[PDB]
Formats: structure tokens, sequence, C-alpha cells
């Protein structure tokens, strides 16, 4: 119990190691055991992580459940959670059992498919618990390995290119951050994140090459961290890896790609960029506002032109994360809480939408929008689930989608009204592509021979969605469950940012 | 008791929509129908027993973040109580009416089940609008605002096997999102200037808003005028005002009972409700009020001209709804908000009867909607003929010219036209002219369908028979309101200023009342002093339209054909609805698709990926 975060981090990895060693055979019975072991392990991690959630104390803005041990090369193995990262841990543990349950019908290399997801879970959890600068980087870049193989082995016809683009493009962004982390380690004399959150990195301008570095060292460190988190988020125009990786990945891989991995970019801004580089963040605010505003309009229009159902959902994610980036850098109470709520909300909705693509993909083996039509005639339950999460995607009040978008837009309005007006157009554009996709796929008359015998959702497929529907509605109607946890921590973060601004 | 009215329809809709297989479609229909009648009964008790002291009933905290807090709550004042009886009474009658209208629907094969789903949508649509009108803060108002948007999208596209219905439902959602674009920006501006979204806290700070300059985009604006305009943009979309109207006539693709609920009670009226609920702000925003008058007047004239030439029975009534809302926005614009709600209250009665009566005509005629094949029918469906005749009397404003004795729309419309005369010469003339057109297309509807010789195919005409009692009794109940609503409530709403003051329990802070009128606002008093020729002008316009319609369809029935030949360009203009839909396709729909394709293949493909793949 005293090592509760270490258990949830390494239990999924340890289970994968045991599965690889002692789980023998390749027949269906061997595959059946692998699925059950993965489900029990992911469920156990979720139950354990509920102890963290329910003994978490929102009032305490310091790190909780903190455990510290000696490590290699003068570093420390330190973990802990606060109001900003605790909910991302629960989101990661919540989606993993559902993701495993959705892969119940896969028969191609089941044991290795379970191992890849179990290893990935442990690495995704560590990103949100690490309180050591190098340790955070280790989990941040280690997750690229299992996902590189998940796309490559179980991906679509263009998976070889997508897997390489996903790894190298993300790896390129993170190595620049590694050099900045070493510089902060050298300047502050420590890799302890709690200590670095109070260190004052120099902010005085200096001349580097032919340009004045407005922000001094803080700006150089900010840009290195920005390059890593902008690609991870992703921000425009460093997003073009996502429509490849998210589309060519298997359905389960896409759920984790959008639901969890994208949040590491937004969490990084809330953990390092603003707390540690406040002057650089204030200087970069105008540019980040317009990059995020462009992303919403740009990718919303691009999503409207897609002929592939999964590409509409993929491009939708970039638009939604545009709101998160605006809220974070608005750097006020309303914007930052909205950004966190948006990130958590997008996890449930985007994950559900990729599972919706999977339901019909498993039946027709095509992602083309024109290959479907009038599915509601044979698939009543699917049409209802797909409409509910279509509505959540366009930010309908009553669903968790509205709360995040509304708060980030209001926080930005306080700073820049031009940005708020452009970003607010997302409500018009999101409805345009989201409803057009739903109509072209689900509504109309059933006139194609290939769809005459299509089946409706099976009991297992329905049960995968039920937890996702519940969370979207519960947080849509009672968002206090989230803002109570993040409230005090965001207030402390916003106060530090303001005190650090130049006078 | 207020909570039961609000949440009983939602619980019934969930049981009917999701659990009808357990209890049966018949039970699910009675569950939803019975709950609305109980809620309607409670709504009338709350309305008639209201003592003028607004009540606040907390339910649950919705959004709390820093200094921002918005709650699920019920606000009951005069303004809410008026909307309660309007929403629940029309919704309850549509439920009862729908029991017969959807008894056997040809749009569905016997295998398909639709009845329980249809009644679940009606109950949820009602819940969404009840949440809109009971809102104590702007955020809960937005929820009901978007709730009716999605509920309407579900009902307009109820016949999902029809591409026309799916297109119309999608269009209604998107056009209403354009309105909510401005409405959201208004909420952002209101919160930061006042620090609140709660109505009472906003209204306390309105005087300081009128003296505050707020930066928005490229310049500074008066805070009151800018926020008044931004909130009105939301109301324009919901009430289908000019430039945001094209979705309403296409909403006819849904079942007829849906139209009666959308056009009389729930969606269109929400925009007028918002302006009246926010009257404390608009009374301190003179320039926002002027814009409301111009849009209201132009919409009243625009929709009246378009309805002159429409051949679909439901589309004539759809454009009449746009025109009638133009009147309400003129009354609110000139600062008479009780007159705006007085017409809203009476309009809910006789408009809901015109659609339900039109549905009965469609029901009798094998679901034919084109008036060119409706000859005769006065004798074959007597009770539907008289229900529509009473509705025409109400909407056209039939009454004794100089008295207060007449049908519902006689008293509520003449209140607005008098207010317009004292408020805007522009609005007054456009309203009286529109009143003349209103009489023409209302009587054109009656003569084309109920008079003349049986025209079209004889199979449907010979089989035409009156609708079942379950369909005609709701029409009878509405006729009671379409005759006595104007005379009953004329005094409390427009008659005497002292009587109006206590009814709405109305420079001191503009708080505590259902509506606010500035002390310098005297249009209501001047309206009562309007000259005799102003007070009778609605009647003369009514008679002129009636005589023209009679001379066009009863006597010399070749005149409509000859005139259109004499003026073919203008006929095409009106028939094509001023080409707004074609314009928007050229400027918005097609360019948006072209831009997205260019960004997709030009930006991501050739510029961004071309560089990444190049390196
Ligand atoms: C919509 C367009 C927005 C717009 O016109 O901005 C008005 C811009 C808002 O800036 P501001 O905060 O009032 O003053 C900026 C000063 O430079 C004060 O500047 P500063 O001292 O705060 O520092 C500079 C600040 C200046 O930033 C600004 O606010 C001005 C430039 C912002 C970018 C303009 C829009 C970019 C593309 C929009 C596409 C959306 C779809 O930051 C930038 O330079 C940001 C550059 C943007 C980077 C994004 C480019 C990515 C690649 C493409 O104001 C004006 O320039 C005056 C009004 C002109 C309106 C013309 C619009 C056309 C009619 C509609
Ligand atoms: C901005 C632009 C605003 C212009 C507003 C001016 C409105 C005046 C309309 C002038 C006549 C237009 C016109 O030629 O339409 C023609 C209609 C005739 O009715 P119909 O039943 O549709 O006839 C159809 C016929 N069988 C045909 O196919 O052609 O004509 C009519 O409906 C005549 C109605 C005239 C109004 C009478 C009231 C005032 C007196
Ligand atoms: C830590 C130290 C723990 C001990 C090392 C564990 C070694 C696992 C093992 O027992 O060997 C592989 C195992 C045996 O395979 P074998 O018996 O040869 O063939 C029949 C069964 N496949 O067979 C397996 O289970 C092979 C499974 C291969 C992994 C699945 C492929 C997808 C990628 C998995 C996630 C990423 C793993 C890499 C992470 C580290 C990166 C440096
Ligand atoms: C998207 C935008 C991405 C843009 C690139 C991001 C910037 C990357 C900067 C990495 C961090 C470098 C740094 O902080 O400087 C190192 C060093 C500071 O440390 P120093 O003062 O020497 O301390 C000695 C210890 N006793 O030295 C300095 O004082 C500064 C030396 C700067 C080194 C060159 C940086 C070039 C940036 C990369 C170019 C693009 C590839
Ligand atoms: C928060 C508000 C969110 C609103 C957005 C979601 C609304 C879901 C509505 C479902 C429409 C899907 C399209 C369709 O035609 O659905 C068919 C399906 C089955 O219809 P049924 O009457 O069971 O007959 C079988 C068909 N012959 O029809 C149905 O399943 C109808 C379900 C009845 C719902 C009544 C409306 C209440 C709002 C429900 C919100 C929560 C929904 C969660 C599940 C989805
Ligand atoms: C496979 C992963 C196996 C588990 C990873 C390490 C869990 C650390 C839990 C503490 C271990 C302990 O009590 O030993 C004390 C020991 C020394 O520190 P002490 O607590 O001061 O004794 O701690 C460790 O061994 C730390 C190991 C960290 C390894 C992280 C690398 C992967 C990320
Ligand atoms: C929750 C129901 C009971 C309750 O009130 O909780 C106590 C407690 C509220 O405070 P208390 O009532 O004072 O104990 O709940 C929480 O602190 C957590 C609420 C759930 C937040 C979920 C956030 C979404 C992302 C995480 C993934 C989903 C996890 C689902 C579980
Ligand atoms: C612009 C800035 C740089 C952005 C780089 C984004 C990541 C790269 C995205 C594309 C990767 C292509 C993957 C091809 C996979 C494939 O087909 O392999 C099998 C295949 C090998 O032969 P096979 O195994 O017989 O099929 O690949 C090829 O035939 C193409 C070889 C492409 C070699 C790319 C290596 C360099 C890219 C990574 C390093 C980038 C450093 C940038 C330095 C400047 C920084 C400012
Ligand atoms: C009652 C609810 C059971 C728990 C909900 C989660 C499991 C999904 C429902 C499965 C129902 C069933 O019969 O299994 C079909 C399903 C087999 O897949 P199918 O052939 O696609 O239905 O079996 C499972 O779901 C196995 C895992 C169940 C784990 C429950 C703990
Ligand atoms: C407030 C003062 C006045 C403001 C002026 C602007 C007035 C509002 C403009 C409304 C334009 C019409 C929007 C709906 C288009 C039809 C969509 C539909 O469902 O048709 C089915 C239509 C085709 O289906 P079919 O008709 O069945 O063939 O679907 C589409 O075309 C897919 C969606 C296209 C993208 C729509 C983007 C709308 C952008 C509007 C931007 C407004 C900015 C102005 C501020
Ligand atoms: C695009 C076209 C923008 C044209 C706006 C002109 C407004 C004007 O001249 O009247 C300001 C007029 C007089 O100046 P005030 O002292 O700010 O009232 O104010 C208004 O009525 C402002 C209403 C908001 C207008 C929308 C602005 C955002 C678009
Ligand atoms: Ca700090």
């Amino acid at each position: 119990m005293t090592n509760l975060l270490s258990i949830i981090t390494f239990l999924p990895i340890v289970a994968a190691i045991i599965m690889a060693l002692f789980l023998r055979g390749q027949d269906e019975a061997a595959a059946r055991n692998a699925k059950w072991l993965a489900l029990l392990t992911t469920t156990a991690t979720f139950v354990i992580s509920l102890f963290v959630l329910f003994r978490f104390d929102p009032a305490n803005t310091g790190f909780q459940f903190v455990e510290d041990h000696a490590w290699i090369m003068g570093l420390r193995y330190k973990m802990g959670v606060d109001g900003i990262s605790v909910l991302f841990v629960l989101l990661t543990t919540f989606m993993m059992p559902l993701t495993i349950l959705s892969t119940w019908q896969v028969q191609d290399k089941v044991k290795e498919y379970m191992i890849a997801f179990l290893v990935l879970e442990g690495l995704m959890i560590g990103v949100f618990t690490a309180l050591d600068l190098v340790l955070f980087y280790l989990f941040f870049e280690a997750g690229l390995i299992p996902m590189f193989l998940i796309i490559g082995i179980w991906g679509g016809k263009d998976r070889i290119y997508a897997s390489f683009k996903f790894f190298l493009y993300t790896f390129l962004g993170s190595v620049l951050m590694l050099v900045a982390m070493i510089a902060m380690y050298r300047m502050a004399g420590t890799t302890d994140i709690p200590t670095l959150l109070t260190f004052d990195f120099p902010s005085e301008n200096f001349r580097l090459l032919g340009m004045t570095v407005v922000g001094g060292m803080q700006m150089l460190l900010f840009l290195a961290f920005f390059a890593s988190f902008a690609v991870k988020m992703p921000m425009w125009p460093v997003h073009t890896w996502l429509p490849d990786a998210h589309v060519q990945a298997p359905t389960a891989g896409s759920v984790l790609l959008a639901a969890v991995l994208l949040k590491m970019g937004g969490y990084g801004f809330l953990r390092f960029s603003l707390p540690m580089f406040p002057v650089a963040s204030g200087v970069a605010q105008p540019y980040v506002f317009w990059l995020s505003a462009i992303a919403i309009v740009y990718t919303s229009l691009v999503a409207l032109a897609q002929s592939d159902m999964k590409k509409v959902i993929a491009y939708s994610s970039v638009a939604h994360m545009g709101y998160v980036t605006m809220g974070v850098f608005a750097a006020n109470q309303i914007g930052v809480d909205g950004a966190i709520f948006q990130m958590l909300s997008h996890g449930f909705i985007s994950g559900a939408l990729f599972l919706c693509v999977g339901v019909i993909y498993d039946r027709m083996h095509t992602r083309e929008i024109d290959a479907y039509g009038g599915l509601v005639n044979r698939m009543p339950a699917y049409a209802a689930v797909f409409m509910f999460f279509t509505m959540a995607n366009v930010g309908l009040p009553g669903t968790s989608g509205f709360v995040g978008e509304f708060l980030t837009l209001m926080g930005v309005f306080r700073v820049d009204t031009w940005v708020a007006l452009v970003a607010t157009s997302g409500v018009i554009l999101s409805a345009a592509y989201a409803l057009w996709l739903y109509r072209r796929v689900t509504l109309g008359q059933l006139i194609k021979e290939s769809l005459k015998s299509i089946t409706d959702m099976t009991p297992r497929e329905r049960w995968v969605f039920i937890p996702l529907i519940a969370m979207t509605l519960i947080l849509g109607v009672y968002p206090r469950l989230v803002t109570d946890v993040t409230g005090p921590a965001v207030a402390a973060l916003v106060q530090d940012y303001n005190q650090s601004q130049p006078a | 008791m207020e909570k039961f009215v609000l949440f009983a329809p939602l619980i019934a809709s969930l049981i009917a929509g999701l659990g009808w297989r357990a209890i049966g479609e018949k039970a699910a229909q009675y569950l939803t129908t019975g709950v609305l009648f109980l809620s309607c009964l409670i709504s009338w008790y709350l309305f008639l027993s209201f003592d003028g002291v607004p009540r606040h009933i907390p339910v649950l905290d919705w959004v709390v973040t820093g200094d921002f807090h918005a709650e699920w709550a019920i606000r009951l004042d005069r303004l809410t109580a008026i909307m309660l009886i309007v929403v629940t009474t029309v919704s309850a009658l549509v439920h009862m009416y729908s029991l017969g209208y959807m008894a056997h629907d040809d749009n569905w094969t016997h295998d398909e089940h639709y009845k329980a789903r249809f009644f679940a949508y009606l109950s949820f649509f009602t819940f969404a609008m009840l949440m809109l009108v009971t809102a104590d803060n702007l955020l809960q108002m937005f929820f009901g605002w978007e709730g009716v948007g999605v509920a309407s999208y579900l009902l307009i596209g109820f016949y999902y096997k029809k591409a026309s219905a799916n297109a119309a439902a999608m269009k209604a959602f998107i056009v209403n999102r354009v309105g909510d674009f401005g409405f959201l920006l208004g909420i952002f501006g209101i919160y930061w200037l006042t620090g609140s979204v709660q109505f009472d806290e906003i209204f306390r700070q309105v005087p300081q808003l009128a003296q505050t300059e707020m930066h928005f985009l490229w310049r500074d604006w008066n805070a009151a005028n800018l926020l008044g305009f931004l909130l009105f943009v939301g109301a324009m979309g919901k009430s289908a005002q000019l430039l945001l109207h094209t979705w309403l006539p296409d909403a006819m693709e849904g079942p007829t009972p849906v139209s009666a609920l959308i056009h009389a009670a729930t969606m269109v009226t929400a925009g007028v409700f918002l302006v009246c609920r926010m009257s404390p702000l608009y009374e301190f925003a003179p320039d926002a009020k002027n814009f409301i008058v111009i849009i209201g007047a132009t919409t009243a004239f625009f929709a009246a001209t378009v309805g002159l030439v429409q051949n679909d029975i439901k589309r004539v009534i759809a454009y009449s709804t746009c025109s009638q809302l133009g009147y309400m926005f003129v009354a609110a614009g000139v600062g008479v908000y009780s007159a705006a709600m007085f017409h809203l209250l009476t309009h809910a009665f006789f408009k809901a009867m015109l659609f339900l009566g039109a549905g009965s005509v469609i029901h009798a005629m094998h679901h034919e909607q084109d008036m060119r094949n409706y000859g005769g029918l006065r004798k074959k469906i007597p009770l539907t003929f008289w229900a529509m005749m009473i509705g025409t009397f109400a909407i056209t404003g039939v009454g004794i010219p100089l008295t207060h004795l007449g049908f519902a729309g006689f008293l509520s419309k003449d209140a607005i036209i008098e207010s317009a005369y004292a408020g805007s010469g522009y609005a007054f003339w456009l309203l009286v002219i529109a009143a003349c057109f209103t009489s023409f297309y209302s009587w054109r509807l009656i003569f084309l369908t109920f008079y003349g010789k049986p025209r079209g195919d004889h199979h449907a005409h010979d089989h035409a028979h009156e609708s079942p009692p379950v369909m005609t009794i709701p029409l009878g109940v509405l006729a009671i309101g379409a005759v006595f609503a104007g005379m009953v409530w004329y005094g409390p709403f427009f008659g005497d200023h002292h009587k109006v003051t206590e009814y709405f329990h109305i420079i001191a802070a503009p708080v505590g009342g259902a509506i606010y009128m500035h002390p310098d606002n005297h249009i209501m008093d001047e309206a009562h002093h309007a000259p005799a020729w102003v007070k009778v002008s609605p009647f003369v316009a009514m008679v002129l339209g009636l005589i023209t319609a009679w001379t066009f369809y009863i006597a010399n029935p070749s005149l409509p054909r000859r005139l259109a030949a004499q003026q073919p360009a203008l006929y095409r203009f009106l028939l094509n609805k001023w080409y707004f839909d074609e314009i928007y396709e050229f400027i918005f729909v097609r360019p948006a698709k072209w831009l997205g394709r260019v960004l997709w293949k030009g930006g991501d493909g050739a510029v961004i990926d071309g560089t990444i793949n190049g390196v």
C-alpha cells in the first residue's frame, strides 16, 4: 500500500513478462487464456488505482502518495500525483480494460497482442506519476516501442510507413527536450520535479546567432519542451503523423493512440512549460493562441473533405486538442480547468468513436464512407450509440464534450477576443463534419447487397460502450467530480504563473 | 411540484424510448401522454396561483470553476409561468393528437417499430424546452437552447429512410449552431464584465454595463449594445429570423405533429423568450433594440411575401410562423415586452391549431400536401374546416374594428402594430403591409383547399373522411384558446399600465421583475394614445387581403395565372424564396468543401507532408 503507484505502474509490465514466459501454446485455448489474463490484470490495475483516487486529497496541492528511492547515475526514482495528474492516471487505467475487451474477436497472434498492450499500459501510467525529470522522459519515450510494433504488426495496408513516421517524428521532437532537460539538471543541480517547480531559471535576454532570444534561457528551454509536446499533442502543423498512425493502427491501437497518448502533450505543458518557464510561456502565448485557432479551423475543414471514416475521427482529434492548447496557455483558472476537462473528456469520446469505426470495420472490412448507408435499418443499437458519441463530439451540452470546450473558450476570451471568435467557429464546423459522417454511414435506406445481412452489436460490443456512455453523461451533468479534484491544484499553478510574470 | 413538471417528461421519455420492449409500445405511448397531462395540469395551477413573488428552486450544481458557477436550478416568475402553460398545453395536446395521427404510418413497414420512439422524442423535446424557460442562469439556458436543437434534429429527421428529412435535420442543426456562435460569445462577454451568469446578478450590474466600453476584435464597443447584439444572434437562429431562417421551412419534412410543437411552442418561441427574459439589458442597450426592430420588421415582411405563392400546405404555415415572430421582435424592439409575450401566448394557440388542422387535412387526403389537389373538402371534413377557419380568423386578426372584442390574434397583433407606430415608422408600415399579405395567403389556403371544385385525383377525394376523435378533440381545445385567449389576457399584458405592472411584478436596479421597462420608455403609453386611423389600420389591411384572395380563387379564378405571366421574374423570385438557399450554397457550403479539399491535398499533402517526405 505504501508503494501504490509503483504497483499500478509495473503490475501490467510484470504480468506481460509472466505471460511471455509461462503461457505456452498457440491454439485457440492458448489465445483464450491470454485474453483472460490481460483482462484480469487490467481490471486489477483499475481497482488498485481507485484506491489512489478515493484517498486523494484535493485540498493538498503538493504531491501525494510520494515514494522515493535511489536510482542510477545520480538520479532518483520518484513518483507521486497531485490534482493535475491524478485523473490522467485513472483515465489510463479506465480505458485499458475496455480496450482489451474490444479485442476479444482477434485471432492473429493473440498472446503477443496482449503483451504489447500490457507493456504499453505500464509505460503510459509512469508518464503521469514520475517526479524525476529523466524518469518522466524514460516513460515518455519508452511507450514508442510497443506502439511501433502494434501499428506495424496489426495495422492496415500502409502500416509500415505509418509506424516509422510515428516513431521517428515523435522521437525527433523528444530528443531536443532531452538536451533541455540535461541543461535544467545542470543549472538546478537536481532532476527532482518538485524542486525544479520552484527553481528560477534565468530569463534575461541574450543574443544567439543572429536573433535576440526574447526570454533568455527560459525561452530556449521552453522551445525544446514545446517541440516535444507540440508533436505529441499534436499541434498544427506538426500533426501529419497522426492521420497516418491513428488510421493505420488496429482499432484497439487507435483507442489508446487518441484517448491516452495525446494527453501526454497537454499534460507536459501543465507540468513543465507553465510551472517552470512562466516568462517564456507568457511570451509564446500569442503564437500558441493562433496555432491552436488555425488547428481547429484547418483540421475541421480537412475532416469535412475525408472519404475515409477513420480519417474523419483522426482529424477530429487534432481539432479538439486545439482547445486544450488554448486553455492551457490562457493561464487563468477557467482556461486551465477547461483544458484538463477537455483532455479527460476527449479520452472517452474519441475512444468510443474509434470503437464505433471498429464495429462496422469488423463486419465489412472497409473504412470508406461510401461503402455504407442505412445501417440504422439493420443496426438499431449501433445507430443509437454512434449518434450519442457524435453529439458528444460536437460539444452538445449535457455531455462531457461541452464543458471542456466552453471553459477553454471563455478563458481565452479574457485574453484575446480575435482568437476566441475563430476558435468558437469550431461549434459550427464540428457539427458540419460530425453530422455529415453520421448521416452518410448510418441513415438513409439500405440498398446495397453487401449490407443486406449485416448484424447488430453483440452483447459484448454493447457492454464495452456502456461505461463510456455513463462517464460522458455523468461528467456532462456533474463536472464537479473533476473540477473539485483539479480545482485547488490549478489555482496554485495559476498563482505561480502570475507571480512570475515580468513587472 | 415545479420539479415534477420539469423532470417527469424526461423520466417518461427515457422509459418509453429505452424500455418500451419491456412494457409495450401502447403503454409507452400512454406513459408519455399521461405524464404531460399531469405536468400540464400542474403548470396551470402554478400559473393561475402565482402570487407575484419569484421563486428559486435549486436542483444541483452544474459547473463550478474558480469564481464561475452555474447551477441546475428552477426560476419561477411571471415570464416562466407563461411559458409553462404554453409548452405543456401544446405538448400535451400534440401527444394526444399523435395517438391517432401516427396510428398507422406508411413511411414504415410492419416489421419496423416507431411509435414508442416518436413519443419518447416528444417528451424529451418538451423536457429540453422546460429546462430553457426555468433557467436561472445563462448557462442552463444554453443547455435547453442546445437541447431543443438536438431534439428537433431527431424529430425533423424522424423519417430517416428519406434523404430529404436527413438533409433538413442536418441543416436545422447547423444553422442553429451559427446562431449559438453569437450566443456563446455573448455569455463570455457577460461573465467577464459582470462576473456572473446568473440572471439576478447580471440585471443588478446592467446600469454599469451601459456606461462601460469593452474591447471586442478591432475596436471598443458599448458593453450593453455589443452583448445585446451577440445574444440576439442566438435568438435569430432559434426564431428563424432573416438570414437564419432557411432551416424552418425545410423542417416540414418531419411528421406534422412535430411541426405544431416546433412552430407554436418550443423552438421558434425560444428566441422571443430570450429577449424578454433579458429585457433589463436591452432597455439599457438602445442600439441593440434598433437592430431587433429592423430584423423583426424585415422578417415579418419577407416571410409574408414568400408565403403568397407557396403550394405546399405546411410550407404556407411555416412561413407564417416566421412572419409572426417578426411581429414579436418588433414589439420587444420598441420596448414593449408584454406585447411581445402576449402575441407569443396567443400565437401558441392558433398556430398549433393551424398545423394540427393542416395535418388532419393531410391525414384525410392520403398524405397529399400540395394545395393544387385539395379542391372541395369543406363538406367532407366539416370539423377540420371549422378548426382551420377559426385559426384563420385568429391569425388574420378578425374582430370588431375599434373595440377589444375579437379573436386571439386581433388583440395581440393590434397591440404590436400600435406599439410599432409609437416606436418606429419603418416597422409600422412594414407590419401593416405584412398584415395585408398575411390575410391573402391565409385565405388563399382556405379557398384552395376547402372551396371550389374537387381538384386533382378523385380516388383520395372520394375517400376523404374526418379524422378520429383523438385527433379532433385537441383541435377543439386549442380553438377555445384561439377565441378567448386574446380577450382574457389583453388587460394583464397590454390593457392598463398599472395592471401590467403588478402582473409582471415590475434609475433603480432593474431586478426582481419578470420584465423591465426603462422609466424613459413610454412607448406602451403612447401606443394607447395612437390615432384612430392607426388603431383600425390592421383591419383595413386584413379586409384588403381577404377581398383580393376572394377575387382570385372564388371569383375569376384565372387571375392568379394571368398575373404571374404578367410578372414572371417577380413570381420566380417569391417562388424560389428570394434565393437565400442558393446564395448560401454558393458562398458557404460549396466554398467550405472546396477549401477543405484544398487544405487536405494542398496543405497537408503537398506542403507539409511534401516537405517531411522530401527530407
Ligand atoms: Ca515554478
